[PDB]
């Protein structure tokens, strides 16, 4: 947020004449989620001029919307 | 001392301090009591009933009188001076304030501190130019749709930032006295976050007069019975404070603003800038297109150099795009017989001395080609030798070769 | 203009002008005559007989009265302006002034000028702090002993420099008016010579208050007679002079006092330096420990280098100690992932960019090892190869070798 101060003087009989400046609050940090295992045993296997088939492993599988 | 210059003197951001632009500044409304004087009647409420003071407003007694002054005068919680509209000026008729700041201001807020209960309608207009047309700033109303025609409690935009919005929020009766409303230019809008590097937001803030006009005031509906007298005297527009707070508007080219020979607010100009906001590049300067200044990047006018040839520079788009966006400041009619946006340079008839460098004045010895011997008038310019015709050994082509006889024909002017 | 400043602009030693520290302050008295007015007499000595005038000492008159402020006043040869004293307050009894200059002041000398004949016991003391405890300066006496508890005509021992020393010199009743006694803070003081090289000496000319304390005056030995009135009116101490010589202590590092913000004296520190009499250091300037000002040495306080990335540096004497006393400043906090006492470096799991100087900001690239291929997170600085397992070809890990397949163990990522 972007904050506008201002100082005043003041005494008995009442307040004095205003200084202002602004300031802009510095952002709070977020802590980034842990990240997970990449996948492992990537191997291509080339079918086609025009298509390869991927196949991955995951060692974190022993449910989940991955 | 200087806050554009940095602890070793390089280039940086300037900003004018936060002020308060009303402040002790003239302004003119379209209604004042005392003229001729008349009475007002100040309503109080205390648990579920209202009480009613009425007093004077004569304009020629000070203790008595409520003029524009006392909206822009100091203000003081203990002794609180407020400016007071004519009687009953209801919807239809409306009170209006113009202030002229004479000068573009990047506006934060528009305040006000009312004496009277806050009004039913009220709308915050600026102007970009000195006064001549208007856009709307900010609208306060109960019935946004019936009486400023925009949607009632609207969301702000990303597509239209620099529209005025409409909403029924600090409109309420209550507080009766002390009531406060006050515009926040950049409130809600969403790209406000990255405000230096949007140029929308920064044309948004961007007023050079404010104008606030009240258009209906709160009423309790007892002023068409019976007695109208008292009932119509009780309702008025009065303000004690009126704050235009925001930093002189300078693309943040300068710390303070000046008022110069002719006595008019303009920026003064730093980073090699000209200009009322600084908006124009001060001459001999065009080197790089002109670039308001951000936190990270000074963004500094760069100077011309013609290497004391030339005093007027100009700007090519095309060289600053070939250049690959450095630099494209080409100086204009090079003087002491130079060429090149460097404006180095040798010309033909003529022939570079070797024994001093390109810079020097005499850094281009004449050329002087035999007419009758000498074929051409441009020569070699590392060397010095004219084009001979007939195998001349002259350097200038002047003497004819061994064995060959000065000629009475122009073509040929050695025979063998 | 400045002194400070060498013909080519190199720091030298800053000495502030000799000035009589005394002039024109306010001095604080025990007694003065006038309240209530009293019958003073003026002793007078010519031939073998003695001559007295009696006056009268009313303070409202201006012509009159002695104050206090007619010791600091100017001194005119042609009409002396003297203080006086209460009639008759002889020992125990004693006459006090207290002057504060409110700093601290090398006092080369503290001079008093007589109406009255000196005192046959007075005593010089200073103040280090600004008035709480009191140290004698110098004594003068008929009898040391007996009244100061201090040896007559002692000779000033090497040993201790900073002892007051009492003497019978300057107490004679002769002259009876106009009558000198100035002390040499510097006078028989062994060291006095390599006074610049002997801290011991420059402590001992260092007060921030002069305090001066007539014991006992001379008398003729009539006061106890028959009429007591007529001879005990005629003794009292009276001074027309008091200069306190010296300049300002600002260790040679500044060459003018200046009043502050709060309105106290200050050296106008100078050489990189900052404090009251200059015996500190600005902040940022610790890669030298504080010295005082010599005539061949100018001794400035150096300035530390964190190549623009830390706002603090702090002084470390083992570092002093193993450079061989030339420097001893490492910064603290260093940003922009630099390491150092000279602040720039690179840090692991990061990488040296060759194409850009260690001190420019993107001096370290990001190594972006593989999580499965790689075996660390450090890298090669020069290269920027991560430590590949089985072999890996991969700059960062990321590619099988030649022949090698992806496997599902976190232990062999590349089978052949
Ligand atoms: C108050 O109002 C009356 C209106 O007739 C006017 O005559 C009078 O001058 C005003 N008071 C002062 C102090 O001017
Ligand atoms: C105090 O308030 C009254 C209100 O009428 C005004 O006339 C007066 O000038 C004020 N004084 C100051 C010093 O603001
Ligand atoms: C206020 O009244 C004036 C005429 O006196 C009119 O020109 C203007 O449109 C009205 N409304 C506003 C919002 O100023
Ligand atoms: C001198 O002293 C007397 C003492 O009674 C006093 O009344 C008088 O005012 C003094 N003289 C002057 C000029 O004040
Ligand atoms: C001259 O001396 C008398 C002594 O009482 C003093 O009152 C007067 O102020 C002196 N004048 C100056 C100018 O010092
Ligand atoms: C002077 O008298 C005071 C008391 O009035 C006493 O405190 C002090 O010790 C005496 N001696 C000196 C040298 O000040
Ligand atoms: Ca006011
Ligand atoms: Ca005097």
């Amino acid at each position: 947020s972007h904050y506008v101060i201002t100082l005043k003087a003041f005494n008995n009989v009442g307040e004095g004449i205003p200084l202002y400046e602004s300031a802009v609050t510095r952002p709070h940090t977020v802590p980034d989620p842990t990240p997970m295992m990449p996948p492992v045993g990537v191997q291509a296997s080339i079918l086609s001029h025009d298509t390869i088939r991927i196949t991955w492993a995951d060692n974190s599988l022993p449910t989940d919307s991955r | 001392p200087d806050p554009c210059s940095d602890e070793n003197g390089h280039p940086r951001r300037c900003i004018p301090d936060f002020v308060n632009a009303a402040f002790g500044k003239d302004v003119r409304v379209s209604s004042t009591c005392g003229r001729p004087p008349a009475r007002y009647c100040v309503v109080s409420e205390r648990g579920e009933e209202r009480l009613r003071s009425c007093h004077l407003c004569n304009a020629s007694d000070p203790k008595k009188a409520h003029p524009p002054a006392f909206l822009t005068d100091l203000n003081n919680p203990h002794n609180l001076t407020c400016w007071q509209s004519e009687n009953y000026l209801q919807f239809p008729h409306n009170v209006t304030l113009t202030l002229s700041l004479g000068k573009k201001f990047e506006v934060t807020y528009v305040s006000l501190q009312f004496c009277s209960p806050r009004p039913e309608s009220m709308a915050i207009y600026k102007s970009m130019d000195y006064g001549r047309t208007w856009v709307p700033f900010q609208f306060y109303s109960t019935q946004c749709r019936k009486m400023y025609n925009r949607p009632h409690r609207a969301p702000i935009t990303k597509q239209n930032e620099q529209e005025a919005v409409c909403t029924d929020s600090h409109t309420d009766m209550r507080p009766l006295s002390g009531g406060l409303i006050a515009f926040s230019t950049l409130d809600g809008r969403p790209s406000a976050h990255d405000f230096d590097n949007s140029p929308v937001l920064q044309d948004w803030v961007t007023a050079t007069d404010i104008r606030v006009a009240f258009s209906r005031l709160h009423t309790f509906g007892d002023e068409n019975e019976d007695d109208s007298e008292l009932a119509r005297d009780s309702y008025f527009y009065a303000v004690s404070d009126l704050q235009v707070g925001g930093r002189c508007k300078c693309n943040g080219h300068a710390a303070r603003c000046v008022r110069d020979r002719d006595d008019s607010l303009v920026c003064d100009c730093r980073h090699n800038t000209a200009g009322p906001e600084c908006d124009r590049c001060k001459p001999f300067h065009y080197d790089r297109p002109w670039q308001r200044a951000t936190a990270r990047e000074a963004n500094e006018c760069v100077a011309c150099n013609c290497n004391l040839h030339a005093r007027r520079c100009r700007f090519n788009m095309e060289l600053y795009k070939l250049s690959g966006r450095k630099s494209g400041g080409v100086c204009l009619n090079c003087r002491h017989n130079t060429a090149g946006r460097h404006c180095h340079y040798c010309k033909e008839g003529y022939y570079r001395d070797m024994g001093k460098p390109i810079t020097h004045r005499k850094a281009c010895k004449a050329c002087d080609c035999h007419p009758v011997g000498a074929a051409g008038k441009t020569c070699n310019q590392t060397t010095g030798q004219c084009p001979c015709k007939d195998g001349v050994t002259g350097i200038t082509c002047n003497r004819c070769a061994k064995g060959y006889q000065q000629s009475r024909s122009p073509i040929a002017p050695c025979i063998k």
